[PDB]
């Protein structure tokens, strides 16, 4: 599946 | 205003555009939100007519408002890809009704 959130920075 | 009153429901919008649901999204913005509490499924609903980065809508029910809160400080200014993510409360009862389309 795709991952799209990304950690703040 | 209504986006500001905390509650346990949160709203995120701008994570995909209008027509880019997919379930891939739902579950993982589920485990990612698991990490400030206990939460629901992802449900889902798209503003006919509205901007690209406010047709769809993306809400989640935590079990706690302050896992909510969390939430809504921790995604608000993320990104999803490369949309930069708006998040913010919703009314408990609009939501319960699946009154979904309500200014926030
Ligand atoms: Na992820």
């Amino acid at each position: 599946r795709r991952r799209r959130w990304r950690e703040r920075q | 205003a209504m986006g500001k009153c905390p509650t346990k429901v949160v709203l995120l919008r701008n994570m995909v555009g209008a027509g880019e649901v997919d379930e891939d999204l739902e579950v993982e913005t589920k485990e990612e939100c698991e990490k400030y509490g206990k939460v629901g499924k992802c449900v889902i609903f798209e503003i006919p007519g509205a901007p690209d980065d406010e047709a769809v809508r993306i809400f989640l029910e935590f079990e706690r408002v302050e896992s909510a809160i969390k939430a809504v400080v921790d995604l608000n200014g993320r990104y999803f890809g490369g949309r930069v993510v708006k998040a913010c409360f919703y009314n408990l009862d609009k939501f319960r009704v699946l009154d979904l389309a309500e200014q926030v």
